[PDB]
């Protein structure tokens, strides 16, 4: 199944943080509206943050992480979950290799802001 | 509260 | 019901990381074993990343998030997420306030590592 | 001398933020146009942030800081720095008591901002 | 010269606390000995505090302040100021881009605390 990919209430500003698990350089790029709004890139094995932005939905609210390493894509687990019904979490994994432990670059988005 | 101007 | 605390599997490395969103400034505190291991502090509504860091949980691997305002403890929600059977995320968010955005500070803990 | 007194640009947004270091309670206040304007209070030994504000100097830029512990003023020094002729910080030291650490609140103004 | 370097007297714990002003994302290093001991990272044009923490200066003294916006290194101002022979303060500035307004990530340390 399509992994990755959410739809956000429109118009409304959410942070996009990156983090890395991986001896090879992850590549992070953030769509919104089906356009690439922004893309981190960076190299830890110690759970660095390699990017942190604060974007906006836009008038779809469609947001969509996709996860490459040197040209290579990586395989994504994501899911969507929501406390006390106001507090949202998007949460993506990424696979660059053959391990399957799914933390090469590690992607939250989280709304709302402010 | 406001008088004062309490603020963060 | 208990919020923030968590049981990971003992003597794994993790991951914190707090984002602030409030005109109140925000304390984080990490327990580990029920003693503080960390502590980040920020104001911002925009989502700073107060805070990141990377604790070890010990032969308990019991984890607890506390966040406080200026010394006023704030309500907690929280719950832990695995994707694939492997990649796991504790969520916490906070409210400090009247609105009920439990945006204030939240904390992100993820692991495994590297 | 009079201290913790800045003549700053005239409408201009700053930055003032407190820290506290005093087993006593920090009220610090901020003036502009010999008018409060912010007034931040709180307790720490450990430098915490007790208050965080944006505001305008006004038409006269003369914005000024008090602080006072269970009603008595402190004893304050104050000093201004300007970096690479652009950036300004105005600085203010408090003493509550006897020890002449003088940090038991800390104020610092900075600008410009944005 | 070299900028956001500072000799602390050894063993002596210090806050250090970072503000934004720009529209690219700030993230501030905090080393300690030459060992990064703290990071913020955030975005805001209003002065947002991204960090503050607490930190020991260790056996060296040695405090270095970094700032890099997308990987790339600020160009940093920095001084010491000490008010009635107590009360320190270092300052840094740093500038992201072409305006030289130097506020773009300001980072203040001060010590002694308690
Ligand atoms: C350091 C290793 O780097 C990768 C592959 C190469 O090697 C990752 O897939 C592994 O999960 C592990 O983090
Ligand atoms: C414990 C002390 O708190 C005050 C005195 C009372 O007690 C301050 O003057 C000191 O500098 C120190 O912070
Ligand atoms: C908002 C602007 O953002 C930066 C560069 C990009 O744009 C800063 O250098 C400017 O001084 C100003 O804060
Ligand atoms: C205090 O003002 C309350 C506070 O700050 C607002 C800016 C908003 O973030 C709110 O959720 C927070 O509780
Ligand atoms: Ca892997
Ligand atoms: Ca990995
Ligand atoms: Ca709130
Ligand atoms: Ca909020
Ligand atoms: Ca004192
Ligand atoms: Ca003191
Ligand atoms: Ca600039
Ligand atoms: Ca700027």
């Amino acid at each position: 199944a399509t992994q990755g990919v959410f739809t956000l209430p429109a118009n409304t500003r959410f942070g996009v943080t990156a983090f890395a698990n991986s001896s090879g350089t992850q590549t992070v790029n953030v769509l919104v509206n089906n356009e690439t709004a922004a893309t981190f890139s960076g190299q830890s094995t110690n759970n660095a943050v390699i990017g942190t932005q604060v974007l906006n939905s836009g008038s779809s609210g469609k947001v969509q992480v996709q996860v490459s390493v040197n040209g290579r894509p990586s395989d994504l687990v994501s899911a969507q979950v929501i406390l006390t019904n106001e507090l949202n979490f998007a949460l993506v994994g990424s696979e660059d290799g053959t391990d399957n432990d799914y933390n090469d670059a590690v992607v939250v988005i989280n709304w709302p802001l402010g | 509260k406001k008088c004062k101007l309490c603020l963060k």
